[PDB]
């Protein structure tokens, strides 16, 4: 088994990343804008 | 301007130009109220209008 494959280094790190965002086309399907505010406001 | 600028935020005030509009609708109301008081009242009264022989003495 290599190192690599069951150790990890102290600088190498990942992070989360969270962000909102609008998606558009969808051919119908998306969101009741009468039942969500945020999306008609956005 | 160069500035980034999101999309889909609510455009709030950011920097020292920024304008923002303030609706007052101030509305204080504060009262204070206090009482006290004390009567006292008395009278006694005494007397005999007709006295027998033997205590006409007190
Ligand atoms: C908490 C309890 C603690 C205990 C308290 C103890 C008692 C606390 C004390 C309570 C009694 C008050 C004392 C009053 C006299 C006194 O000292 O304080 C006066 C100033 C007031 C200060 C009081 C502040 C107290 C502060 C408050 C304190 C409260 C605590 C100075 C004074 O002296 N002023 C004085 C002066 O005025 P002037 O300055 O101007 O000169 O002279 C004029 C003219 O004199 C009169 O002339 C008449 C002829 O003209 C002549 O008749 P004649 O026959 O000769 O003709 C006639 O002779 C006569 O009565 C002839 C004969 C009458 C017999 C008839 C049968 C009655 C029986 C009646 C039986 C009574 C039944 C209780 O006598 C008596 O045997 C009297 C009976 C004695 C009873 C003894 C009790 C045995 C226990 C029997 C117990 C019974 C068991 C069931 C001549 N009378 C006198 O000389 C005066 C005096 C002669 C004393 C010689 C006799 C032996 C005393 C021998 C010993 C007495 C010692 C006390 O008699 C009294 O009353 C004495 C009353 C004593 C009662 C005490 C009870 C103790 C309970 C015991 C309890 C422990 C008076 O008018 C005037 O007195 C008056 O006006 C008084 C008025 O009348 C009567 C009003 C009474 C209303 C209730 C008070 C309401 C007041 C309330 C407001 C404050």
């Amino acid at each position: 088994e290599r190192i690599r494959d069951l150790t990890s280094v102290q600088g190498v790190r990942e992070n989360s990343l969270i962000g909102y965002g609008l998606v558009v086309g969808l051919d119908g399907t998306g969101d009741q804008t009468t039942q969500t505010p945020f999306t008609t406001q956005t | 301007n160069y500035g980034y600028q999101p999309l889909f935020e609510d455009r709030r005030p950011r920097n020292i130009g920024d304008t923002l509009t303030i609706v007052l609708q101030e509305n204080v109301s504060a009262s204070k109220s206090s009482s006290a008081n004390a009567s006292r009242d008395g009278k006694t009264s005494f007397g005999f209008d007709t006295v027998p022989r033997y205590l006409q003495g007190l």
